[PDB]
């Protein structure tokens, strides 16, 4: 914005889909996915 | 070109555009010539009776 070295304005943005707004699993009808989770270490040291 | 909006493209071709003119800058320096003598090229000086 000006004509000297820092001298700027910031735009943030933002990442906006059903993602971030939750909604995934809207379900009226109660039919849907969940795509549930990707196991690790300690899930699997806790399953045994 | 220091704005974020230009995308990778237009930066290339400003600086493209930038690389020719420090070009000329380097060219005229280099060239500029009186009697044989380079003016711009040399760090000395000149006597005049």
């Amino acid at each position: 914005v000006g004509a000297n070295d820092g001298e700027t304005i910031t735009i943030d943005l933002k990442k906006i889909d059903s993602d971030t707004l939750g909604l995934n699993g809207f379900n009226v009808n109660g039919k849907g996915t969940i795509t549930n989770k990707a196991a690790t270490v300690s899930d699997l040291t806790s399953a045994g | 070109a220091t704005t974020g909006t230009n995308s990778d493209s237009d930066l290339d071709s400003i600086q493209d555009e930038i690389k020719s003119r420090l070009d000329e800058i380097d060219r005229v320096s280099g060239q500029t010539q009186f009697n044989g003598v380079n003016v711009l090229a040399k760090d000395g000086s000149m006597k005049i009776q």
